[PDB]
């Protein structure tokens, strides 16, 4: 079904096979599958190299007495969120750890410094941490409702281009996160906030030393967080540290799926332990037939690759961002009825 | 000379430059030789990419123009450039239409070729329809409708319902009906009748006409689903 | 008729993945209540459905099942008012005492069997959560079951929970096959083996949750250490821990089963033992 | 108004029409005023697309020319097409160079602007160097090498190791070394030094410009792996 025709990609494009920079290749007209001329040999159609040149472009902590904790907002996997008024509206999360190990505390201090070094439009600001009210962290308050609350309890209606730009902003935030060598463990819709109504703000990133319990001076290396968005390889925990960029890619793919279906994955399974067992063994995957009918094939393909069972096949976030921007540019062209396409104009 | 020119057209196609291909095939068929299957396919695809680049540009400029009609003077430049694109879109189509009326349609000695060229003419008047406004729109859509009906009658009379060119003609006819003629019910009915008359007789397709025929069927599937309402 | 503002917490009864339970006081009637706070975010219509299906629990009254006062939605949480239990759950007594003596183990097992039989026959309500922390004992010796699946929509909403450490699910439920009260029987047997030995007996005398699921799915069921328990209890736990639901025995066999009638025949003053071991 | 041509070129950019964008940017820089950050990027991108289309065309045509391996006139007409697209390419490159050394490089007060313009000059002279073979090849190779060195000195002196311009200049200069001068040893040396200097100041990646920087770094990695084997 692949309508492969020669195409020179004048924008930011990446091969769908070698996941590297693609400037000349073959593009499929109906979906948008692209690959190199040399990648054709290794291309699993499922609908001499020249050096690449330059592509086209375009307070250490916080004192607890300074803050005031307002009425409780909610509870989560590893903390309880309260409203704060420390230099304006803030969010204070009281971590469930009561007696942190000194080594755990030192590692947490290193990680809070690392997260403080970051500053980006698509993520929530990380101001600092406190030690008086047990172990607590302070993040930017988002008056807007969460993406999970928007999708399910509030059921705010969003047109498809809005969904697409929400996915774009989330991918931008996570691309920035991975650029700073940060693995945003525990990534789900409850951590995504629609600030100012539409802008995507990603929160609750990092903090491995706090999310996972410590059995003394060594980390337990145990999964924690919501089950639905958890990657298979971290659910299995056949490795001590399976948290990587691809686990975040899988979590973002689950977020994409629930964005393009309006419902959580594995809706027919209503128990956490069964979900753990099936996802770990690969028996359960987010079924795509629930995707919206008006969904562009490119989005279906992207959410398909983002949730791949094998870790290595999941695309990195720069590729995901490039695909999302390509789809955004193609949206005005294909937003109407379709006609007779080009017939079998394939090489070799 | 003609073989040299068709080879040059293939080379220009492989080189991503379609205007050279369009000129080469245009002056291939100006000579007046019998246009074979591969030649006319190359001509159609050459003009299709040539017209489609500017068509997508027109869609983009119109979409960026209609974001907020109540805005500053910049929209005047936008509409002027859109009119310029149309002025660089209507004349190419006119060239194709004149080529059809003078050379392609007259010396068509094959009913398949005749319905193919009539579908071409209907397609290009349909392309002129979107850029046209007012009474000009009605005049151009009259020609597109007449060409489409003439193609439809010969397609019923001579060809099979499962023929990929016939399926493409039916698909384009339905697209014409509910994009300009604003007849969603009639367009859906046409798509459904083409679909069921095609699938009523299956597994009889030619091995070469395997990918294209089913591709047009899948395109018809999506179009029907898109406008089931 | 139950409101948030009518209750104030005295202390913390317990905690878990589902939520936290607090002891509160009812002003109109003047009795201490156990209010369970489970946090969940679902549609308002789903809130109404959960409340309606929890209202079924008013008629689920039995000596071996905890009662039900009322359920209401305050703010993003489904507060369930339950009959306060003083002796807590068996998890606390497992934390206190090294191991439960076999007599009280028989007592709690027969209490569970009787209560869950009552539920199956009079309400057809699936427990689905037979765990040591979900079964409670009193200072006076009353043993009742709690936290069973009356509201299927509550089950669906709670499906989006966090990853736990230990599991008490039958192998057939994890595989997604057909599950019946046989699965609850398995869970009860696994809980009993939990009680008898002094630790979580999946690696029988540091293991991932998925690894535990793999152990309980693709390995033979655990068996208690022989020589420190009666043969009747041994055959009880062996029959209860059967991977295949068909060969595992249903409630009718459990009620007549020999260890059960031997435990029932004996009279044990376990109320005093319990008060000594928790006081 | 000069801004009018600016967002006309921008609109042509989002309309995929880069020939009008190239002409608009050329007219804008013909006014003799200094370009802003956005306009300079727009001009560089516009001519990048224009030359890239012809470069891909030339690569394709040369590949069929080497692929036919027969005895006919087909290779003669392939060579004719190649030389036609070659002279078109040379016309584009000479036009952008005349723009470069008469309006951009001579008037460049900001050092980073000078690095950008010298990098462009070296890139375009490299473009003419890979299409022109003979006595004139050495002259354009020398001009590209001199422009690359002049950019290199300024980038080393007053440019951060993680700047996209410096990394891109290093990548282009290493490609120049490997392809034109056929010396992989010094190309790998230069690319290795650039990559290591970029890795050293890895933490200095602001939110305004990080994607491009890491993109260049990844391309440098790929280029190293390709060269070393
Ligand atoms: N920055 C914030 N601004 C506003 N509300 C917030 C913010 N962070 C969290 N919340 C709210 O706090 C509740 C979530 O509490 P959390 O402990 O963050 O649980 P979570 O969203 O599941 O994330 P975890 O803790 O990373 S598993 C919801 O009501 C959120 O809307
Ligand atoms: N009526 C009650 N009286 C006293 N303590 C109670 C009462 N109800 C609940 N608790 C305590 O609160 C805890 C709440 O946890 P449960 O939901 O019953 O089970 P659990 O430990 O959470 O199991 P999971 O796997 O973590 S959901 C119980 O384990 C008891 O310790
Ligand atoms: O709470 C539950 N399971 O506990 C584990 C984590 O909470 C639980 C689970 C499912 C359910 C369906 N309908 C009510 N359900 C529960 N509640 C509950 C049930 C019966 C009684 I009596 C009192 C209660 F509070
Ligand atoms: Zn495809
Ligand atoms: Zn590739």
């Amino acid at each position: 079904t692949h309508n492969f025709a020669r195409k020179t990609f004048l924008k930011l494009a990446f091969c769908d096979i070698c996941r590297k920079f693609l400037l000349n290749g073959f593009r499929c007209q109906t979906c948008g599958y692209k690959f190199h001329e040399h990648c054709s040999t290794k291309v699993p159609t499922m609908c001499r190299q020249r050096s690449t040149s330059t592509p086209n472009v375009h307070y250490w902590e916080i004192e607890a007495s300074e803050v005031m904790l307002s009425t409780r907002i909610g509870s989560g996997s590893f903390g309880t969120v309260y409203k704060g008024k420390w230099h304006g509206d803030v969010a204070v999360k009281i971590l469930k750890v009561v007696d942190p190990t000194p080594e755990q505390f030192q590692a947490f201090r290193n990680e809070v410094a690392v997260l403080r070094k970051t500053r980006h439009v698509n993520i929530l600001l990380f101001m600092g941490y406190m030690t008086k009210d047990n172990l607590a962290i302070v993040t930017q308050w988002c008056e807007g409702s969460s993406l999970y609350k928007h999708l399910h309890v509030q059921e705010t209606k969003f047109q498809m281009f809005q969904l697409i730009d929400i996915a774009r902003q989330t991918a931008q935030g996570m691309d920035y996160l991975h650029a700073k060598n940060i693995i945003h463990r525990d990534m789900k819709s409850n951590n995504i906030f629609l600030h100012e109504g539409l802008t995507v703000k990603i929160g609750d990133f990092g903090l491995a030393t706090v999310k996972s319990r410590w059995s003394g001076s060594q980390q337990v290396e145990q999964p924690t967080g919501s089950v639905l968005w958890m990657a298979p390889e971290v659910i299995r925990m056949q490795d001590n540290n399976p948290f990587s960029f691809q686990s975040d890619v899988y979590s973002y793919g689950i977020v994409l799926y629930e964005l393009m279906t309006g419902e959580l994955p594995y809706s027919h399974i209503n128990n956490r332990d069964q979900i753990i067992f099936m996802v770990g063994r690969g028996y359960a995957s987010p079924d795509l037939s629930k995707l919206y009918k008006n969904c562009p094939k490119a989005m279906k393909r992207l959410v398909a690759e983002c949730v791949k069972k094998v870790k290595e096949e999941r695309p990195l976030f720069p590729q995901i961002l490039s695909s999302i921007e390509l789809l955004q540019h193609s949206l005005p062209k294909i937003n109407r009825s379709a006609s007779e396409p080009s017939l079998h104009r394939a090489a070799h | 000379d003609k073989e040299e020119l068709v080879q040059r057209a293939k080379l220009a196609e492989q080189a991503e430059r379609y205007d050279d291909m369009a000129a080469a095939m245009k002056e291939v068929t100006e000579t007046g030789v019998e246009l074979s299957n591969e030649e006319r396919n190359l001509l159609s695809v050459a003009y299709k990419n040539v017209v489609g680049a500017r068509r997508s540009s027109w869609r983009v400029i119109s979409s960026i123009e209609q974001k907020t009609e109540g805005s500053e003077r910049k929209q005047q430049m936008a509409k002027e450039y859109r009119v310029k694109v149309e002025k660089e879109l209507r004349e190419i189509c006119y060239d194709v239409l004149g080529l059809l009326d003078k050379h392609l349609i007259p010396k068509a000695s094959n009913p398949e070729s005749k319905v193919f060229y009539l579908k071409m003419k209907g397609d290009y008047y349909r392309y002129l329809a979107e850029v046209a406004t007012g009474e000009t729109r009605n005049s151009v859509v009259e020609d597109s409708q007449k060409a489409y009906q003439d193609a439809f009658e010969i397609s019923k009379a001579k060809m099979q319902p499962t023929h990929p060119i016939r399926l493409g003609l039916a698909l384009n006819f339905s697209v014409f009906y509910y994009e300009i003629l604003n007849s969603p019910d009639k367009a859906c009915q046409l798509a459904k009748q083409a679909f069921d008359d095609a699938i009523a007789e299956l597994d009889t397709l030619n091995e070469d006409s395997y990918k294209d025929s089913t591709l047009i069927m899948q395109l018809l599937r999506d179009n029907l689903t898109l406008w089931t309402s | 008729e139950l409101k948030d503002d009518d209750f104030e917490k005295i202390s913390e009864l317990g905690a878990g993945n589902g939520g936290v339970v607090f002891k509160v006081s009812h002003k109109p009637s003047g009795l201490v209540m156990a209010r369970k706070l489970i946090h969940l975010e679902i549609k308002p219509a789903i809130r109404n459905q959960i409340i309606r299906e929890l209202q079924v629990l008013h008629e689920c009254n039995s000596p071996y099942i905890v009662g039900f006062y009322g359920a209401f939605y305050s703010d993003g949480e489904i507060s369930i008012c339950m009959e306060h239990m003083d002796g807590g759950s068996l998890d606390q007594v497992l934390k206190k005492a090294g191991r439960i003596p076999e007599q009280i183990l028989g007592k709690v097992s027969i209490a569970v069997i009787k209560g869950l039989t009552y539920l199956r026959e009079k309400h057809k309500i699936m427990h689905r959560d037979v765990k040591p922390s979900n079964i409670l004992v009193n200072s006076r010796g009353e043993i009742k079951l709690c936290d069973f699946g009356v509201s299927g929509q509550l089950i669906d909403a709670m499906a989006n929970a966090f990853v736990g450490t230990r599991s008490y699910m039958s192998p057939e439920r994890l595989q997604g096959t057909h599950y019946s009260v046989q699965s609850d029987i398995w869970s009860m047997g696994l809980s009993l083996v939990e009680m008898a030995v002094g630790r979580y007996p999946i690696p029988p005398p540091p293991m991932a949750i998925f690894e535990l699921l793999d152990y309980i799915v693709n390995e033979p069921p655990p068996k208690l250490p022989s020589g420190v328990f009666s043969l009747e209890f041994q055959d009880f736990v062996n029959k209860c821990l059967i991977k295949n639901p068909a060969e595992r025995a249903d409630l009718k066999q459990l009620m007549v089963h020999a260890f059960i009638k031997r435990s029932d025949a004996e009279e044990v003053d376990f109320a005093g033992w319990l008060c000594s071991t928790i006081g």
